[PDB]
């Protein structure tokens, strides 16, 4: 295969014409010494922003579960949402409230929003309110019956 | 909730360690480790969560769909060469839009 | 792009916004400066921006006011940062856009402080019920003398 | 905060009640308080709210 | 495990541990927890 064979030659380019000027050298007079790294980079661990930390105290429905169901068969009788405000002042106060009308509208027990009865509660740092809410009949049996998942 | 280890790290390899340098929306050498009974990783959305799961995949095939945390299951803005080079152009948006 | 650029009048032109100073007309922000990842700071900027289009939308020529009223946000805050909604729901005050904002169970403290009531809703299988609650702060005291 | 709330209304048509009867999952008819400082609609995934 | 901002409540409740990433400029930075520790670190956050 490797031989020879009688072709024309056609497209001739010359070409490499060895001319001294065609030099050029390394030129490691450039003596630099780049970068070496290996530092760890920990950091402040807390900057982030305010939400993700409220997240970070998110209300858990359970253990509010746990205590208005025994809440509940302690009253051994039905509950308004206000009684229930005076009778464990919450502190993510509106969640628990509207947690609580969830509840009512899962457990059965009658449900009613067509009156205002109020409440007053303090916060986590205590600064105190007032509330608006409706009447119904929170009980042991009803919740209790429901599960909660 | 948390006690089903019973059936790791006996049968199977189990993935606790991360090493990193000077990848994607990170700079700098960094370390971690997981909890071999189980982990979560949080963060600012935004906060090179997504970037820090390719920095996984990208050593377990021949071509991951990139960035596919944040980009939910299709082809995306970022690849191999915008993490390497820490390229963030749609991110910075007002700075350079490149900032390699 | 470019068939959106011939034949939608829309993309014949890219907009853009700049925040002023009232009292020079000077120049201090003309662009973003967090746009990616899952995040986002845009927000208090295009609050304003979005409080325009449904003001002067509602509005007729030339009045200070929205003559329709009312704004409604399906999901609100669910996705924004606290601030950013407050910012929002400060830029619907310059208009006076009474606003009204949803959320699955969430966006807490938030609503709290910038809202005044709540319309609580829960599905018992095929049925949804609502319910109509409020939260009134006190003219006695926050708590006397302390943080309020 | 909610001032310009309470200002609209003399100035826009603001909004502060809802009614509902057999609409969607809302059997019989139920209510909604929209208050004249803003309010909330709050609920768990697939509750109504949308 | 992945999640955004919200939801950690049930993490912190069934898992063991958590690693944390930053946003810092365009530069993440990463920390590796346990959840008591971090708990901790959100009470030095609150107290400073």
């Amino acid at each position: 295969r490797k031989q020879e064979v009688p072709l024309p030659a056609v497209g001739v380019a010359v070409t490499g014409i060895p001319a001294i000027e065609r030099l050029r050298f390394k030129e490691v007079d450039d003596e630099a010494e780049q970068t070496l790294d290996l530092s760890n980079h920990a950091a402040d661990l807390t900057q982030i922003g305010d939400d993700f930390w409220d997240a970070f105290n998110g209300l858990d429905r359970e253990v509010l579960i746990q205590q208005t169901l025994q809440l509940l068969a302690k009253e051994n009788r039905p509950v308004g949402l206000a009684e229930l405000a005076e009778l464990l002042p919450p502190a993510h106060d509106l969640e628990t409230f509207a947690v609580w009308i969830g509840m009512a509208r899962e457990a059965g027990i009658e449900v009613i929003d067509s009156q205002r009865e109020f409440a007053e509660l303090s916060d986590g740092e205590g600064r105190r309110w007032r509330f608006n809410l409706p009447t119904t009949g929170l009980e042991s049996q009803a919740l209790m019956d429901i599960d909660w998942e | 909730m948390n006690q089903v280890s019973g059936l790791a790290g006996k049968e199977s390899f189990i993935l606790t360690r991360i090493e990193l340098f000077n990848w994607g929306g990170f700079h700098g050498l960094h370390q971690a480790a997981i909890h071999q009974d189980g982990t979560a990783v949080i963060g600012p959305t935004g906060s090179g969560k997504t970037t820090l799961v390719d920095a996984l995949m990208t050593l377990l095939l021949a071509n991951p769909r990139y960035n596919l945390a944040s980009t939910g299951g299709h082809e995306s803005d970022r690849d191999l060469i915008s993490y390497v080079r820490g390229v963030s152009g749609p991110g910075d948006g007002g700075e350079g839009q490149s900032h390699i | 792009l470019g068939a959106k650029a011939l034949l939608d009048p829309r993309f014949r032109l890219e907009f853009a916004v700049s925040v002023m100073d009232r009292q020079s007309g000077n120049v201090i922000e003309s662009r973003t400066g967090s746009q990616g990842g899952s995040g986002g700071e845009k927000e208090i900027i295009a609050s304003y921006v979005l409080t325009a289009s449904l003001s002067y939308a509602l509005s007729p020529a030339g009045s200070r006011y929205p003559l329709f009223g009312t704004i409604i946000l399906d999901e609100a805050f669910s996705r924004s940062s606290h601030a950013v909604a407050g910012r929002i729901i400060a830029a619907l005050r310059e208009f006076g856009l009474h606003a009204v904002f949803i959320t699955p169970n969430k966006e807490m403290r938030l609503l709290r402080d910038h809202t005044r009531s709540a319309i609580v809703v829960h599905r018992r299988g095929q049925n949804s019920n609502m319910a109509s609650l409020s939260w009134e702060e006190l003219e006695r005291h926050y708590q006397r003398r302390g943080n309020a």
